[PDB]
């Protein structure tokens, strides 16, 4: 049963290669990014964005997930490079408008009953 | 019919009034609260009872499929009128 | 067929679909799992996923057959089984006049062969399989989402997935740019409880556990 | 038919004692805080807590923490048990062993000061069913009721 | 007397701008069909000097005549912003009102007054090309009731 | 109208009113319904 | 609380803030951004314009449905005033103009209309009363705009007593007339500077730090009764703020000096327009004025409020001032300014 | 069966292809256009002088909503939230209780505007003809807000529209 189809990689050796290939082609777009679309953000800025949200999926161990997390990783780098989002797609990321929300308890139990 | 609150807000069909420290108020600033004047609990009200001379008689609302559905309604009871529970009309059995 | 108000039964087409579903099912035998004909004469062969490429093939070059035309490719998202997802072909042979339905399964983390190498109107029909649905397919000449916006998190036709979404728009003045905000609504979707708790259809009855 | 009580005389926000002696409305911030001055100057016997008839076992044990880290064991509850004997340190001593369920096993119950019809409705009404279809002998000491 | 001049030149510029809408050839789904049936013969209505013009340059007004989704509002605000002023927004159909129908999808923005300012709202899905018509005269008579150069002698 | 007149009932206006959006007489809209939970008023005395 | 303005949801569009806000002078720089922030959290906004409806339609996607309304007042009719405020938690002034009309001068702009606002608030049982004043403001200024805000504010202080009086430094962002005044002289060739702008000393501070701080000093109780003051980071002499705009810019600076008396004349002059002035003599004063440096005063930190550096939102405001040659130009290419040490 | 739709083969005797040459040369059905959009010059347009003149409607026309009442006065509607179930847009939003007098009648009756389609199928619900949508279409607002309909602005509506309501109700209540 835990045989299954390989989407690409067939180890998590070969997925890993795979997301620092992708780290690469992310690293070096981003200064023409910041430049093409006008963006406001500091290049480095950018980069931290990048690596942000390259440490989110950073616990993975299936090889099958960390495929499609590099094929969807892939597509929005497309998206990006041939300019199909806007400005307002790239600063989505830094969710510039959306205010700090409370992380400990008393913050939270003040504002409302979420936990 | 209409009432009005102390603030002078006019208190609608349903009984619903901003009370006095309600912020909910300042909408009707240079506006108006739209209130339908004509009350229907004091229009069925005003409504003359028909006497009828059988235990049970129908009502579907008048003028036939422009009504409600008919329902019959008992007038066995001699200390209350019998009611539409569709249009509110009453009825009373002529002490037959 | 003289009851007015009820639809007539063509038995002519039943036989001749269920001769050609057995037909199908001898000469792929590898591939081939369940094969059937509906009341209202519609046949649908039931495959594995790794035939898609042979059987779709067949049908398509197959001179008893000949379904040139691919009318439909989508997914249906059945969350109670092991593979949710229901990938369905609708094909047309207009030599025979005839409409055929190849179903198979997947999940969400295994590829599906995809089937431009026979039809190529499967290119966008994939890719929005894949947008709504998630579902991979490997060795599309480019997949990438089609219908929902640049950079949309998630795929909003899984029966999971919730309604109004995780996220709204609205222009903010601060920043001079449209900008994505957590869901709100003023008035919540209201939810209405419609089923019957009493049995319409018997012969659809299942049996008990 | 009582959930209708759930929309008159609700406690809404947390109230405070003014000058004047009324309680007034104010913050959670600021009622917690006069809380805290006041359960942190206070030790031992001088903090107790009485528990009613509709908290649950979550609150029940978030307060016992609280109330014993200032050392304070004064945990109570307005429906009294006798605690001579074992009292609490057993369960089987305050609980209805045989369960609502065994009571249509009985053969004989004697029910001792109680009117189990208003105390435990359907308790009652379990009694009566095993009355009706087993036979069972019933037995009251007690004032008579219905 | 200035208050006499100024309100004189206001209603000089007020006719000039009611008189001579000329909207964006923009138009999003159902309704755009009804916004069509409105400059075809029946109603005419480059008969009261409206005229559509594709460039935003040189528009006055913006139609939003139908769903307004996600993916389309940043186009929607931008050809917006293009638009040199004075501008106005009308708002048609349910779906521009409040997103209509589509209200609770996912991909739908609920109004297009969460992405640009609204003028004045058609109800309908669809309105009736007579309705929209009511809609464009009841603009007009909103130009006509500005008071920009009274305001500025006062100001 | 004229040849043949409408029905007439006591409810109906008697003064047909334009649209009246854009001035003092505009409709703004209100929740119809009462307040739903009821809050305790605290005591007005002294107590202790 | 009354059971209407009680906080509900989670700080969203729908949600309900418990603010009821009413906002004069809602319709310039620093009322948009206040506005902005009310309506982003659900809160109730009212906004009183004397100008023409059309000029408030930016505010309208600012708030939910019934969020944001609109009144009519005039500033010298107490009864329109009374109208606005009679059922709000806090009244928010930013009225006021940088020069005087035929018909509102000084004087009416910045004592007597604020102090009107501010008496009739009180007797309406307004709680909280938000006052807007500027840091240089002082009695013995030369600019007879400063001297004007040093008068009303105290007499804000009397009528209001818990009026909470915010100071801020000159503010800069897309609308400021501070960056967009310095990069709009390149129309005239030269920057004419007194001494140069080498005696001058300013420490701007950024339109949505004075906004972050507005809401907070709503939502705070301790800022009742106190004066804040806003100001920036950093400290900058104006020759080397004037000429850190050129560069982000990208536009030739031939900074100029020119004595105190000619600029004076120079703006008699731009005071004839019957428009907004370019210019005036006051601007002048106000531009040559060197920002206080008041410690015994609170500022943003107190509220809460990180003070963003001028070098991140820099070419923000100034990207439209460059050519087509420069649009491009990135937000790390310019040597930032020199900053006194302070 | 079927028909070709541009299979024919010009003819190639001398005079035909002295009668294309002459068109080709004199741009003859080029002419015959002009001709055409000549006699439309002369023909009486179909413009209608709107607001003075009205377009045709039928009594079936799906409107502006309204709440009807019986000829004593009573509210037709009896809160059983028929029209409320079957409306696809959720555009409906009602509350019931009893009356003073116990009636069953509702307390809240919205109808949000811009979220209905005008489908009509509340009206086809509804069991006593209480909700309706009429024949005004000419309710065009300057805000969002005075397009959200309660019950006082929708008995309003009835009130106002009563008279040609039922005419029209009459007109059509044999079909349905
Ligand atoms: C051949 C091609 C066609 C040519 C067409 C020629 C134009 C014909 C129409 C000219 C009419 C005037 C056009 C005004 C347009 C100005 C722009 C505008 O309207 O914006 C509003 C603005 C109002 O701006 P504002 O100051 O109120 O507000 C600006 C700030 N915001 C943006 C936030 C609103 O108008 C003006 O600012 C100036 C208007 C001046 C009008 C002309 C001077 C007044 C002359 C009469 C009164 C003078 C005193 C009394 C004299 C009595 C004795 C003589
Ligand atoms: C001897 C020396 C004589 C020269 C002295 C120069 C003194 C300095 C005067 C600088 C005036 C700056 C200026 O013109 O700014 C005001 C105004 C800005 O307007 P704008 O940016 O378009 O939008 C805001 C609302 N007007 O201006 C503008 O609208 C754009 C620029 C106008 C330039 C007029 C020439
Ligand atoms: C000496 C007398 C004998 C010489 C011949 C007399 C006519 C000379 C006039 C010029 C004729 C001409 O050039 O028109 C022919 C031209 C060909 O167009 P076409 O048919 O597409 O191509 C030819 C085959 N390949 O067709 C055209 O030019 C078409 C013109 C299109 C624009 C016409 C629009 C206005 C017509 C009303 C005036
Ligand atoms: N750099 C800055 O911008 C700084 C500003 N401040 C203070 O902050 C506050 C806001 O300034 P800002 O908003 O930027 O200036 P704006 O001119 O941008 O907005 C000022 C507001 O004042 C209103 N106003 C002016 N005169 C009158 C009047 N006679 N009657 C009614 N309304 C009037 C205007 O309304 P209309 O548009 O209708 O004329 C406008 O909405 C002001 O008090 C200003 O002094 C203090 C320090 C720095
Ligand atoms: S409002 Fe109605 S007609 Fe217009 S786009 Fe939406 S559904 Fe279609
Ligand atoms: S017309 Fe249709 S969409 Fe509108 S309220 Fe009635 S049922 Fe709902
Ligand atoms: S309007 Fe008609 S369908 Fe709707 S609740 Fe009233 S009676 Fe029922
Ligand atoms: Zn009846």
């Amino acid at each position: 049963s835990t045989s299954v189809k390989p989407i690409f990689s067939r180890d998590m050796n070969e997925a890993k290669r795979r997301v620092r290939e992708l780290y690469r082609a992310w690293y070096r777009e981003v200064p023409n990014t910041v430049h093409l679309f006008q963006l406001d953000i500091s290049v480095k800025q950018g980069r931290d964005k990048v690596r942000e949200m390259f440490k989110k999926n950073a616990h993975i161990t299936d090889p099958r997930v960390v495929d499609l997390l590099v094929i969807k990783g892939k597509m929005e780098l497309e998206e990006t490079i041939k300019v199909w989002k806007q400005r307002t797609h790239v600063m989505r990321f830094f969710h510039e408008t959306e205010a700090p929300r409370p992380k400990d308890f008393l913050s939270k139990f003040y504002v409302g009953h979420d936990p | 019919g209409v009432r009005t609150s102390p603030t002078g807000e006019k208190v609608t069909h349903t009984g619903q009034v901003y009370d006095d420290g309600d912020y909910r108020k300042v909408r009707f600033v240079g506006r108006q609260k739209e209130v339908n004047e004509n009350f229907a609990i004091d229009l069925i009200a005003e409504q003359p009872v028909s006497q009828v001379g059988s235990r049970v008689i129908s009502c579907d609302g008048g003028g036939g499929a422009l009504g409600h559905p008919r329902v019959y309604i008992n007038l066995d009871k001699e200390t209350k009128t019998g009611t539409c529970g569709y249009c509110g009309l009453q009825f009373r059995q002529q002490h037959h | 067929d003289t009851r007015p108000t009820v639809r007539p039964r063509n038995d002519v087409a039943h036989k001749q679909l269920s001769a050609f579903g057995e037909y199908v099912a001898e000469i792929l035998p590898k591939y081939v799992q369940q094969v059937q004909v509906s009341c209202f004469n519609e046949l649908e062969i039931c495959i594995h996923p790794d035939g898609v490429i042979p059987v779709l093939t067949f049908l398509r070059d197959h001179s008893n057959a000949q379904f040139k035309s691919l009318a439909d490719l989508t997914a249906v998202d059945i969350p109670t089984r092991q593979n949710r997802f229901e990938i369905v072909y609708n094909l047309l042979s207009l030599r025979f006049n005839s409409r055929i339905r190849v179903k198979t399964y997947t999940d969400e983390l295994t590829p599906i062969e995809s089937s431009v190498p026979v039809y190529k109107a499967a290119n966008w029909y994939e890719r929005e399989i894949w947008d709504m649905f998630g579902v991979f397919f490997a060795n599309h000449p480019d997949l990438r989402r089609i219908l929902t916006d640049y950079g949309f998190e998630g795929h909003p036709f899984r029966k999971d997935f919730p309604l109004s979404g995780y996220v709204e728009l609205r222009y903010d003045d601060e920043v001079k740019r449209v900008v994505a905000e957590p869901v709100e609504l003023a008035q919540e979707f209201r939810k209405f409880d419609l089923n019957s708790p009493w049995e319409a259809f018997p012969a659809y009855r299942q049996p008990p556990e | 038919f009582a959930y209708d009580g759930l929309k008159r005389q609700r406690l809404t926000e947390p109230m405070v004692r003014n000058e004047k002696g009324l309680l007034t409305h104010t913050t959670w911030e600021d009622a917690l805080s006069r809380v805290a001055g006041m359960l942190q100057s206070f030790q031992g016997n001088d903090v107790a807590a009485i528990a009613g008839g509709l908290v649950d076992a979550e609150a029940l044990i978030a307060l016992k923490d609280l109330l014993n880290r200032v050392d304070s064991d004064t945990l109570c509850t307005e429906e009294v048990f006798p605690t001579a004997g074992a009292g609490t340190d057993l369960r089987s001593n305050y609980l209805l062993n045989t369960t609502i369920a065994g009571v249509e096993e009985a053969d004989v119950v004697l029910l001792v000061g109680t009117n189990p019809r208003f105390e435990a409705p359907l308790f009652n009404a379990r009694i009566r069913k095993s009355w009706l279809h087993n036979d069972l002998k019933v037995a009251l000491i007690g004032s008579p009721v219905d | 007397r200035g208050e006499y001049v100024v309100a004189k030149l206001d209603d000089l510029i007020n006719w000039a701008r009611r008189s001579s809408l000329w909207p964006m050839t923009f138009g999003l789904a159902c309704c755009a069909v009804e916004m069509m049936h409105m400059a075809a013969p029946r109603y005419d209505m480059d008969r009261f000097g409206v005229v559509f013009r594709a460039s935003p340059r040189q528009s006055d007004v913006m139609i939003v005549a139908g769903t307004l989704t996600n993916k389309m509002a940043p186009a929607l605000r931008k050809v917006y912003d293009q638009m040199p002023e004075p501008r106005y927004v009308v708002s048609m159909g349910s779906c521009a009102n409040g997103g209509g129908y589509y209200h609770y999808s996912y991909s739908v923005v609920r109004g297009c007054d969460r992405i640009v300012p609204v003028d004045i709202y058609v109800p309908g899905c669809p309105p009736t090309a007579e309705a929209l018509l009511y809609g464009i005269l009841q603009l007009q008579k909103k130009i006509k009731r500005e008071k920009r150069l009274r305001i500025w002698y006062r100001r | 109208p004229t040849v043949k007149p409408p029905t007439a009932r006591k409810f109906i206006w008697t003064n047909h009113k334009f649209n009246l959006s854009g001035t003092p007489q505009q409709y703004v809209p209100y929740s119809t319904t009462r307040k739903k939970i009821q809050e305790w008023v605290p005591p007005s005395t002294p107590y202790k | 609380l009354h059971h209407a303005v009680i906080p509900h949801g989670k700080g969203g569009r729908s949600s309900v803030s418990g603010i009821v806000a009413t906002v004069f002078g809602a319709t310039g720089f620093l009322g948009r951004y206040v506005v902005n922030h009310l309506g982003r959290m659900g809160s109730q906004v009212i906004v009183p314009h004397r100008c023409e409806p059309y000029d408030t339609m930016h505010l309208r996607p600012m708030g939910d449905l019934g969020q944001i309304i609109f009144m009519d007042w005039n500033g010298r009719d107490k009864d329109s005033i009374r109208r606005a405020v009679e059922h709000s938690s806090v009244v928010i002034n930013l009225v006021g103009r940088e020069w005087e009309t035929q018909n509102f001068d000084f004087e009416d702009v910045f004592v007597k209309i604020p102090q009107a606002i501010a008496q009739v608030s009180k007797e309406a049982g307004v709680e909280k009363f938000i006052h807007i004043s500027h840091l240089n403001a002082d009695i013995k200024s030369s600019s007879k705009y400063l001297r004007s805000k040093a008068v009303g504010e105290k007499e804000v202080r009397e009528t209001f007593p818990e009026a909470t009086i915010i100071k801020p430094a000159e503010i800069f962002g897309r609308e400021d007339r501070f960056l967009n005044y310095f990069a709009n002289i390149r129309w005239f060739g030269g920057v004419p500077l007194i001494s140069l702008g080498k005696k001058t000393v300013k420490q701007p501070v950024y339109i949505v730090d004075v906004t972050k701080g507005i809401i907070n000093a709503i939502k705070d109780p301790d800022a009742r009764g106190k004066t804040f003051a806003f100001v920036g980071p950093s400290r900058y002499l104006l020759f080397d703020l004037v000429q850190y705009v050129f560069a982000v810019a990208h536009r030739p600076f031939l900074p100029y000096p020119l004595p105190h008396f000619a600029y004076r004349w120079i703006g008699r002059l731009f005071e004839i327009s019957p428009f907004e002035p370019w210019t005036t003599r006051d601007k002048v004063e106000r531009i040559h004025t060197t920002d206080k440096i008041l410690p015994h005063l609170p500022g943003l930190e107190d509220l809460g409020v990180e003070a963003t550096p001028l070098e991140l939102k820099a070419i923000e405001v100034l990207r439209r001032h460059r050519t087509y040659r420069w649009l491009s130009s990135e937000i790390e290419d310019v040597q930032p300014a020199k900053t006194i040490p302070t | 069966t079927y028909k070709y739709v541009n299979l024919r083969e010009p003819s190639m005797d001398m005079k035909s292809v002295t009668d294309r040459a002459a068109q080709t040369l004199l741009w003859t059905e080029l002419i015959r256009g002009l001709g055409m959009t000549l006699s439309y010059l002369f023909r009486e347009p179909a413009t209608i002088n709107y607001p003075f003149e009205k377009g045709p409607l039928s009594p079936r026309f799906r409107g502006e909503h309204a709440l009807r009442r019986y000829p004593s006065g009573e509210e037709r509607c009896i809160a059983c939230k028929l029209c409320e179930a079957v409306c696809p847009a959720q555009a409906i939003t009602i509350e019931a209780e009893p009356r003073a007098d116990g009636s069953r009648r509702t307390t809240r009756y919205d109808i949000d505007m811009t979220k209905c389609i005008y489908c009509g199928f509340c009206q086809e619900a509804c069991p006593v003809d209480a909700i309706v949508e009429g024949p005004n279409f000419e309710f065009s607002t300057e805000t969002h807000e005075e397009l959200l309909y309660n019950k006082e602005k929708l008995l309003n509506n009835g009130d106002k529209w009563e008279a040609e309501i039922a005419a029209n109700i009459q007109a059509d209540y044999l079909y349905r």
